[PDB]
Formats: C-alpha cells, structure tokens, sequence
C-alpha cells in the first residue's frame, strides 16, 4: 500500500472558483412518455375482490430488463 | 429556507437528495454513488419548465 | 503484516460528537471492506440497523459474522484510526463497556447485535447525517443465554398470538427479556413481531429436534421414571413426584444394546452437527485478564 | 521457411508533477514534513470597516471589526501494489549461471516498474484531489453573476431583494447557458460574445486573497502577474484556441519546490507540553516583546506572510495561456491523464 | 564501592539487541531515489533453496534455527515471524500403480481411505475421478478414459455398497489436498501432498500450483443464490450426499460464514431430498442421515475461478482452477 | 519465539520416581501457568482429579479445555522440563499411555480426560507428597466409542440397580466390552459395581442426557406446532411425517405455560453444553506416525 495525506485552507474569504456548463453534448434521457408503475412502487396495496384485482392488474399492464433501446435512458413520467 | 449563502455552498458542495441514476435502463435512485458528477439547478429554485 | 485502517470523514463534526466517540475509545466494531481508506457508511454496525424498523437480531448476527472486526484505535475531527483484527494475532484488548459484565481470562468472548439498548449504544453524526451502531461483546456462556432467551421469545410471542390472556405473555416477559446478573437485572430490547430470518433457524432447529425424536434410546427413560420415583436431585427437581406421560407411554417395550448403542451412535452424529449452529458469531479466545486494568489478551 | 518476429514495443509512462501542470496556479504547495500530527489548523483574519459621517440627524453606526475564522481540512490517498512472491523470492539469491542472471534482471525489472506505477498512481491521486477540492467550492455561474453585482444588494437582504434576485437567477439560467452552443447561431458576434462571457467570468470571482502581494506564478514574458486558471476539456479548449486565435505567451514561470515547514525551535516545547504550535515564532515573538512599540506596515509584513514561497527559484512551466481583459490567465486540459488512467473525466 | 552481582550490566545489552528488532513496515518513498536498498529489504521475500555446498548452504542460512530459513547468520533469527508464516506440512502416501493414473494435474485433491488390515504398509488413495468412477459436460467420458477396470478400484474397498447403505462411507474417507509431487515407479507410486499451510511446488526452478477440482463437481454456492460486505477469505467445502442412483460428489466455494453455508446448503439440496426421502423410500434407524460437509481450507476471496481445459490422449475437461490455496481440512459435519 | 518451561521442586527425587517420569517422557500434560519457571502443583490434573474428592467429568473436560498444553523435554534429579504447546506450531509426540491405543497416520487425536483407574494415568511423586496425572490421548473415533460405550454402561448398570428385571448383565458386558476401529480389537475394563452415590467419575454426563432424552418429545412438538405459519421451510412438512404416532397424539396444553418454558430453557442449556461436550475439543492432528519409534509429527 502507498499512502500521503494532504492538508487544505481555503485562502480568501469569497468565492474563488466559478465551474458553468458550456457544450451540451448528449441527451441521455429520451424524454419519453414512459409512465412510472405505481404498483411496482406499492407490492402491498390491493382491492377486496381477489379476481377483481387480478382483472385490473391484466388490464393495467402491471408486472425484466429490455432487450434494445432505440433512443436511450428511459424516463420515468409521473401524473 | 436558511440563507441563500449557505444554500449556495451546500450547492455545489454537498449533492442533491435523491437524484435519478444515470448509464442505467431506468432511472433508479442513487443512495452511494461512486464517480457521480450531476448537479441539479431546480431544487434551489423549486420550477419546472 | 502491517494492520491500520484510516477511515475518511468528508466533513468535519461537532464538539459534542468528538467528545462521545473520544469517550468511546477501545471499541469493537465491523467494517465492511478490508483496506486503507474506508468510507463512513460501510463503517460500523448501523447500515442494517435502523430506526423506524422492526429490530430483527439474527440478521445482525449473520451480517456482523461477515463482517470483518477492528479496533477503535484514534478519534480525530476528520479521521477514524482503526486496527484491523487478523485472524491468526494476538490482540491486547480493553473492556469498558457500560453493561459491563465481569470477565474470567478463562473463557472465549463473543460478539452480538446490541439487544440491551439502541439509545445508549448508538452515537449519531448530524455532522455527516450517519449513524453509528458499536456492537456489544460478552463472555460466552451469557452470550449463548441471551440468544437461547431471544429465539425461545420469538417462538412463544408468536404462539401466545393466539392464547387467551395478558398474564400469559406476562408470564413470557419474566425471565425471558430479562437477563440475571449477579447484582443486577438487564433488559433486553425484544421485538414485538419476529417475522424475518427467525423462522430460517427456528426451522432447522424443528428439523434437527424432529429427526433426534425418533431414536432415542429407551434405558435413559426407564432410568428416569426410577430416579424421579425413588430419589430427588437438583437436575430431578423439575418433575415432582408425578412422572410424565409421554415416558409412561415410550417406555413400555423391552431393553436391547444393540439397537440403543446404535441409536446412542446416531444421535452422537446429530449433536455435533447442532453444536455448530449455536454460535452464529464470532468468538475471540481470552488467555489472560487484569481486574485493576480491565485489559485482556485475547486472541 | 521461417516465421518472424519484426517489431517488441513497450508504451512508456510519462511523469505527471503537480507542479508542472498549469493547475498548480490556483494553489500554493507547502512542504510539511510529519502532516500526521497536526490535529487542527486555523487562520484568523480581523477586518476593520468605517463608514462615512452624514449631516442627517441618522443613528451613526460604531467601529466595526469581523473575525473570520477557517480551518483545514486533510485527505488521505491510498494504492494497492500485487507482487508475485516467486519474484521477491529469487531476488535475493545470487546468480549461479547466465541463465539465472536472465531470470534475476527480468524479476527485478518487474518489480521495479511496479512500484513506478505506485508513485505514479499517488501523483495522479495528488492532482485528482486538488481538481475535485476545488470543484466541491466553486458555485455555478448563473447564481455568481447577479451576486458579485454590488448594485442589487447595496441597501441589503430584505424580502423584495431576494423575490428579485430569484428573477434573475432563473433568466439567466433560461438564457445564457450553453454559450459556445449558442456562438454558432450568434455568428458574427461569436468573438466578442464569447470575450464578454469570459470576462464576465472572470470579473464574476472575488480576487480579495490574502496572498495576491505575494510573488507567485508570472508570465514567462516580463511582469503582467498571471491571475487565474481556467481547466477545460480538449474539444472546448479546442474551439477556445480557434475563437481567441492567437495564444499570449505559451508558457509561464513558476516555482521549483515547495515551502518547508518546521517545527524546530521553541514550537517543539510547545509541542511537547501543549497541544499548540505557533507559526512563525520568530516575528511572532518580536512582535510582543521584542519589538512591542512599533506599527506594523505591509512591506514589513510580506517577507512575513510568505515563510518560503518566497525565496524558491523560478523556472519556465509549459502551458498554454491568453491575455483577456488585463489579466493574463492559463488554460489548461487535464483530459490526458483520466483518459490514460481510464477514469471518466 | 562497585559490587556488580548481577551480570545484566555491560553484558545483557547485546542480548537484547539481538532479541530486539522486529521486521520492518511503512518505509517512507523518497521520489527522485525511487528505489534503494531500503525499499530492497523491505521487498526482500527471503526464499528457501539449496545450492549444495557449505559455504553456499551456510549463506542462504537453510542452517536456520527457527522453523523459517534466515540469512546473515548471527544477524537473521529476530523477524520472530513472517506476518504468522508457516511452512507446510507434508504428507508422503505409498500406492499402488493402477490406483492413481500416473497423469494428474498436480493440484487435485486426494483422499486416503483407510482399510481393515492390521499392521498394513500400503495405504489407499483417490482423485475425485476415481472417486466418480468407484461410486458408478463429459466428465463421465474423460473418467472412463482415465480409468478401466474398476475392479482394480472395488478390491481396496470391500465395504463400499454396505457402508453406502448405512451411511457410515463418509466418515472413513479424510480429506488430504492438494498434489505436490508423483514419484512414477513400476510398482509403487510415491504421492507428496501438502497440509496445513501454503501450497508451494518442491521444484528448485520455483512453480506455482493452483488447485484444480473439474467444473462439472464444482458448484459456486454463492452465485444461484441472489451493500454487501466481501470478506477476505473464502472457504471450499466438498459434499458427499447419499442420492437415490448412489453416492454423489459435490463441491462448494463461500465465505458467508458456517450458519449460512449450512442453510445454503439446506436449501441447494431441498428438492434432492424431497425427491429422495418421498415416497420411493421410507424411512429406518440407519437410513435417516443423508448429507456430510467438510471444509478443505481458505482461499483468497474475489479472485475467483480460472477456467481451464485439462487435455488427456486428446479429450479435454473444463476444469476450475483456485490459485494461492491455504490448505486446511475439517472434521464432517452431517446435513440433513 | 522461545518456548520452554521448567517445574523445579521442593525436594530431590527417589530413584523410582526418576525411572517412573523416564517411562512416560514424551507426553502430554496440562500446564496451568504459561510463566517459565513455576511450581509442581500446577503441571497436573491433581486439582481436578483427586482421591479425597470424588471427580466430575464436565469439569475435568472444561480444565481441559481451559488449559495450555505440554510435552515433556527433560526429566532431571529435582527439575523438570516441558515444551510449551502454541497453536500453530509443529511438535513430535510419542505414546506413552498405559491403556494402550494404536495410532494412524492423517488422523485426528484427541484429548480427554482419564476415564480409567489411578494406576493408568497417575504418576505418584512422594518426595513432594503430589501426584500428576496424565490426559490421555486418543485417536478420536476410539474417544468417541469408548465415551458412549461407557456411558451406556452406567446407564444400563444405574438401570438394574434400580430394577433388576430390566436386563442382563451378561448382555450388558458383551455388547459393550469390546471397541473394534480399523482392523484392530480392544477390549476396555469397565468399573464394576458402581456405588449408590454418584461415586463413579461418570453418571453427571448420564443425568445430563438422560434429563434431556427426557425433556425432549415434550419439547420438539411444541417447537413444531409453533413454528408453522403462512410461509416456513419446505422440508419441514415432509419431516413433520418422522415424528412416532405417539408423540403426535400430546396435547400441547400442560400444567401451565410458565413450567413449560421453564423446561424448554433448561433442557435447551442442556443441549447445548452436551453438543459442545460430545466435539472433544482439544483436537490435534497428525502427519506421520512411525511404530517402532512410536513417534508422531502432529501439531
């Protein structure tokens, strides 16, 4: 193992560094419409009737990974 | 609600609070994150656009 | 060879917290990742327990024998100086802990979930928002009492979940959550609902338990109904003079040392096999203690 | 009929020194030799601030006097090294025959670049750590604009200052970010727009330092002390290269080491009995008792403030710089060692 | 006025500085020198080999008093240790020449099976091949090319369908380790194993050895099953467990701890016993215990598993193969 | 490091007593104090196995494992000199043991306590009024059979004391005589007539047992009927089949919970310091074993 420390001041008493973007480059989340599964969120959550519920969740869509994403990142959307 | 200085400084200091995962399929939360540089301007602000 | 862990803290704490972590100097804990620069959060015993949750202790037993262990060593404003505890060194070690118990030299020690109490075990950094959770370490013989006292109170919360009455979880709370020092009682901190990793054990426990009841050898019974007939020993002092019903009943068929012999051999070959899952920690031999210094070099 | 081996190459590693990249501008690099000691550091500036009389009835305000207080802050850098013990084993038997000199030279070589890689890890992780220090203190620029701006904030912080300055914060951020995106549609305003914007930046940053009178870091050209330091990636350097044009100087001078620091002397005492130790003893103690009367006075505190940055010699660093405005500023790219080192940047 | 009793003065201070200095760590890096006979005698690892002379044999120190060769003579003896290093133990078999097939890989794990008779000088061992091909990918194809004949095996255990049948065949097998070196006579092999400590290769030019079990034995209890700590060491455990077709083999790499292993292993083997304990078998005093579990020893953990292929008269086998092994057996402990 | 230890004495030594301490030279003897020199009374088992008290097997087994072994180097006319045991270290051992035990190479040995008669494991010094007695070792399938077997006995002894319609002695001493391991037969005395009192070295451990066979079916289907939920292992419902009818058929309510509990603690305690009694804990290994020189290259 090779160690070293270090010891830091800062010098001044008013901000002494200034970062800001200057070239977007990429656009990594597709800005899509894919909307966030509330019932992935909530595993507890859950009607009376036990087929009426299995009904909603057959209509719904509600549940992996997926094999090709043609634009990038999805983004969650939320209501 | 404190001064805005010392918002500033928590700014770019300290990261956000649950910012989205990035390189990922989804948009997981990051709870550690290992070379994470992303910075938000709209907590500070409270909009959106 | 060389063990020193420098753990990095990216923002300085206050005076009080300084003052509570140097009060806590001499300390066991685990650490996740067996390098140099440790972070702040694989640090201590804290990340698995929270506090809005339910506490479950055998989950924290099965982390922290993973876990690897070391010594608090320095306390500094931005950096935690540990030692790193090797499995093949010797390691003098200092006792000071507030639920103290007193230490023989003789008998190996043990590392737990800290059952007493979260409050007085636990040191917050509001500085850096984390939590520290020092674990709690005991003579073997109470360490394997206490754990005997938390599963057999897991098993009867959960079967007293159906039973009439409130005298009879009263009944469970004596001498079950509460551990007999010489001078003192303690009480451990038990949980209301026992629901994970529980039933991973209890239910090998039902397994090894189930299997044994098959070949018990029948001269021990017949030994057993003489004895508690005729004479009264201190192991004999829980059956009065009634005997059992189930013994009245196994008892009945005759005596052959084969077949016990051959049973007495299988059973031998099963309790070996319960002795290793007792422990489900990490025990530290001690070889010799200092009552003026509090100071043993275990091992 | 043969088969042929025509060519045996080997990358080499260059040497990165912290002091020779143009980053080093924005620091000042103390030597100090047992760092493991010092428990706590602390600087204590007093400011004094007058006001001026009115002939208004208005309430006057008193002598005014701030003390500041700053601490230090440590960093501890660690590499791990692997070596086979079959090498460390046969270095140290004698060799009997030739081809066991063959064996012994090629198992030292090994080991010998291993620990170069070793060094060479810790002086990335030297720089990296300055880079990131710096990056953890540098507020963005749409909130330091309207904030170096002594207009908006003369009559101080009430309500409607801040519900305006919050105006201003989100215009800028509508309108103003992405500028070398925007250049291309500006078009023949690119030049002056993009001069505007750096000079903006540049005037945006508070240059009030307690060690501006200090001889740090000049043009390799006579005088004009360099101010600043810009770090950029190699595309954006690139387009600043062709929108500046021509570049001032290409290169600086700068120190050759750094100022040592040490504990000889009474400070040991002090070290030993208390927890203290007091920098610069010597003018520390004239100020009390051996000199105790006179007033001090700027030139005779700068061979003070500077302990040893002073006296070090000065050598030409090779990095690329412009003129902009009156200052003359480095630009720098680093987006050479993350890339070897394969880190992102 | 000077007495001088006692002896401690002027005489006891050399004493002390021969019993006194300790091996050197944390040596300070200077980087323009970058390498010097300081960072040298740290590196220095200190082998033990002989040249065969006297004054080469007294130089490299193999002369040594402690257990651990130390040059230097006089100067040698203080490092009291070498970070707690110990020098293996070895173990020296005699065997038949049909038992073990003369090729190996060197690393494989052997197994001595103790016999019946009395005062014997020859003693049984066993690879996991000849282990699979004595209980009856193409691991069974490259087995069978190995060995022919299993009656050349079945002669040295007489007991094996009775012992497999009361469950008792595990306990007489002990797990030995790793190879070290074969010794090819016509008509008595001469196997060294080691145990207890490193495995390091006997041969003078130095090799390394790595332990190699074949892929189709070896089963990662860690990988079907799912923050998280790492700990440095991982543990290799071998299973014996009494299946309805026979006695099967089985291997096991984890360093979740003792518990954990045990429940792992609890559950991998779940539907084995519920196919087997079910309906096809009822249950009898000596038929209930299914399982044993031994610990072969550590292993340096996020390495992992080399995958190689192990060619024999032009048929090859996956192998898995675990460098820097620590060798260390354990008693069986019974699953069921 | 360096690790030898000398016991001088009070007084010098008989001609006999130095051939006696020749004849058992290569051995193996618990020593209570790791300090260099030190005095006779720790180096035997003469505070744990005496003629004036009578002994007690669990505490002779918890000296054992409390204690640091070591073997004999030199055997002089008033002093004494051992070879500290370090785990970790490598030793050569000889068999010295009057009950007389064939060793393999690769096996497993193991130390427990002299169950037989004085003359077999004691060593009588009387020119300092002490006797050492010597651990005897064994290879530990051998230690493990010989536990059982004599356990049994007193068992099935106790037994007909009690009753004497429950079993023939004959049988008892044909069945559980003989210890066959490897090839080899050892017939092994058992002691005759054990007295009403607990006077045999044995019949602790047996009452140990024998209250846990005892409180066992008591226990097991309580344990079941708790641990079944919603949710639990798999194995356990085809297991659930093992239990004998009998056992099945108790109805779980008793006296009260509180006795039930109480019986589930102190048999659970039972348990485990029995599981723990039947590893044999001091266990070394073996490397090498030559038979003319009776010599071993354990650790």
């Amino acid at each position: 193992e090779v160690h070293h420390e270090m010891a830091s001041i800062d010098t001044g008493l008013s901000y002494s560094s200034t970062m800001t973007p200057a070239r977007v480059a990429a656009i990594t989340t597709d800005m899509g419409i894919h909307t966030q599964d509330f019932f992935s969120v909530f595993p507890a959550e859950a009607f009376g009737n036990q087929q009426v519920n299995d009904y909603i969740k057959a209509k719904v869509g509600a549940q992996n990974g997926a094999p090709g994403l043609c634009h990038g990142q999805q983004a969650t959307c939320e209501i | 609600n404190r001064g805005l200085y010392n918002m500033v400084n928590e700014y770019s200091q300290r990261l956000g609070g649950h910012p989205a995962t990035s390189n990922t399929e989804v948009q997981f939360v990051v709870i550690a994150g290992t070379d994470v540089f992303l910075e938000q301007p709209c907590s500070f602000l409270q909009e959106a656009f | 060879m060389d063990l020193k862990v420098v753990v990095s803290l990216s923002s300085r704490l206050y005076t009080d917290e300084i003052a509570k972590m140097q009060q806590r100097i001499g300390c066991i804990l685990p650490l996740a990742s067996t390098h140099g620069t440790q972070n702040v959060q694989g640090l201590g015993l804290g990340q698995v327990y929270s506090l809005e949750t339910v506490p479950d202790y055998v989950s924290m037993y099965n982390y922290l024998s993973d876990c690897t262990l070391a010594v608090l060593d320095e306390v500094s404003v931005d950096s935690l100086i540990l030692t790193k505890i090797v499995p093949g060194q010797t390691y003098a070690i200092k006792n000071k802990y507030q639920p103290f118990f007193q230490w023989h030299g003789t008998g190996s020690l043990s590392v737990m979930p800290p059952v007493f109490g979260r409050e007085h075990a636990t040191v917050k950094l509001e500085s850096n928002d984390v939590d520290i959770v020092f674990p709690m370490v005991l003579p073997t013989p109470i360490a394997e009492e206490v754990l005997q006292k938390i599963l057999l109170f897991n098993v009867y919360s959960r079967v007293v979940m159906q039973a009439p009455g409130n005298a009879d979880m009263l009944d469970v709370h004596m001498h079950l959550g509460s551990v007999s020092y010489l001078g003192h009682h303690y009480e451990l901190a038990l949980p209301e609902v026992p629901g994970p990793l529980g039933l991973a054990l209890l239910d090998n426990l039902s397994l090894y338990f189930c299997i044994m009841v098959t070949l018990l050898p029948r001269a021990s019974m017949r030994l057993v109904r003489g004895l508690i007939r005729h004479e009264h020993h201190d192991l004999l002092n829980l059956f009065q003079e009634m005997v059992p019903d189930e013994i009245a009943r196994i008892d009945l068929d005759d005596l052959s040392v084969a077949d016990d012999l051959s049973r007495m051999r299988v059973m031998m070959t099963y309790l070996q096999s319960l002795a290793s899952l007792f422990n489900l920690g990490p025990r530290l031999a001690t070889a010799a203690y200092s009552q003026e210094t509090l100071t043993a070099t275990c091992w | 009929k043969f088969e042929v081996l025509l060519g045996v190459y080997t990358n080499a590693i260059q040497y990165v020194r912290f002091l020779e990249t143009a980053l080093a501008v924005s620091c000042v690099n103390t030597e100090f030799k047992d760092l493991s000691r010092m428990t706590d550091g602390k600087i204590q500036f007093r400011i004094s601030v007058p006001t001026i009389a009115h002939g208004d009835g208005r309430r006057p305000s008193k002598q005014r006097t701030f003390i500041v207080v700053k601490n230090c802050h440590k960093h501890h850098i660690s590499t791990e090294m692997e070596l086979s013990m079959l090498d460390l084993e046969i270095l140290h038997s004698i060799p009997e025959t030739p081809v066991e000199y063959a064996e012994y030279v090629g198992a030292v070589k090994t080991v010998a670049s291993a620990l170069q890689f070793g060094v060479d890890a810790l002086e990335r992780g030297l720089i990296n750590t300055v880079l990131s220090v710096k990056l953890r203190h540098a507020p963005p620029m749409f909130i330091l604009q309207t904030l170096a701006d002594p207009t908006f904030t003369e009559r101080g912080f009430s309500k409607t200052v801040k519900s305006d300055l919050i105006a201003m914060f989100k215009r800028h951020l509508l309108e103003h970010s992405f500028f070398l995106d925007r250049a291309e549609n500006m078009g023949s305003g690119f030049s002056q727009y993009v001069r505007s914007r750096l000079s903006e930046m540049v005037a945006a940053v508070s240059g009030e330092s307690v060690l501006k009178g200090v001889s740090t870091y000049t043009t390799a050209k006579g005088g004009e002390p360099v101010g600043g330091v810009f770090i950029v990636t190699d595309n954006v350097l690139r387009q600043l290269l062709t929108f500046l044009g021509e570049e001032a100087d290409n290169q600086i001078m700068g120190p050759s080491s750094y100022a040592s620091f040490v504990v000889r002397g009474e400070n040991l005492v002090t070290a030993v009995s208390y927890g203290r130790v007091m920098r610069t003893f010597e003018h520390f103690m004239a100020r009390i008792v051996d000199s105790p009367e006179k007033a001090g006075s700027t030139k005779s505190d700068l061979p003070a403030v500077a302990a040893g940055v002073e006296d070090q010699p000065r050598v030409p660093i090779s990095a690329a710089v412009i003129k902009l405005g009156n200052h003359a500023v480095a630009v720098e790219s680093l987006q050479k060692m993350y890339n070897d080192t394969q880190s992102p940047y | 006025m000077k007495v001088q009793g006692s002896v401690d003065r002027r005489r006891l201070q050399r004493r002390i500085a021969g019993l006194l200095p300790p091996p050197a760590r944390r040596l300070n890096i200077s980087r323009g020198s970058e390498f010097t006979r300081d960072v040298r005698g740290l590196v220095e690892e200190h082998a033990q080999a002989s040249s065969l002379s006297a004054a080469a044999v007294w130089r490299a120190g193999l002369l040594a008093p402690g257990e651990v060769a130390v040059a230097g003579g006089g100067s040698g003896g203080g490092s009291f240790s070498w970070s707690g290093w110990r020098p293996p133990v070895f173990g020296d078999f005699l065997i038949h020449a049909s038992s073990f097939n003369n090729a190996e890989a060197t690393g494989t794990p052997l197994f001595q099976f103790k016999q019946s008779d009395p005062f014997s000088g020859v003693d049984a061992v066993f690879t996991p091949l000849s282990l699979f091909i004595l209980m009856n990918g193409g691991l069974t194809r490259m087995a069978n090319l190995l060995y022919d004949s299993p009656a050349t095996l079945a002669d040295l255990v007489p007991d094996f369908g009775r012992l497999v049948a009361d469950r008792r065949f595990h306990n007489f097998i002990t797990p030995v380790g790793p190879l070290v070196e074969n010794i090819k006579s016509t008509y008595l092999n001469k196997i060294t194993t080691v145990v207890h400590g490193p495995v390091v290769s006997k041969a003078i030019p130095r090799s390394t050895v790595k332990v190699t079990v074949p892929q189709e034995a070896f089963v990662d209890l860690d990988a079907w099953l799912s923050l998280q700590p790492c700990p440095a060491d991982a543990r290799l455990y071998v299973a014996l467990t009494y299946e309805e077709a026979g006695p099967r083999f089985t291997f096991f790499q984890s360093s979740r701890g003792h518990c954990q292993i045990m429940n792992i292993l609890r559950i991998y083997y779940s539907p084995s016993i519920m196919h087997r304990y079910a309906v096809v078998q009822p249950l009898h005093i000596e038929e209930l215990t299914f399982g044993a579990v031994a610990c072969l020893g550590t292993f340096s953990a996020t390495d992992g598993w080399r995958r190689s292929a192990f060619n024999y008269r032009g048929s090859s086998l996956p192998v898995v193969e675990i460098d820097s092994f620590y060798s260390n057996v354990s008693d069986w402990e019974v699953i069921l």
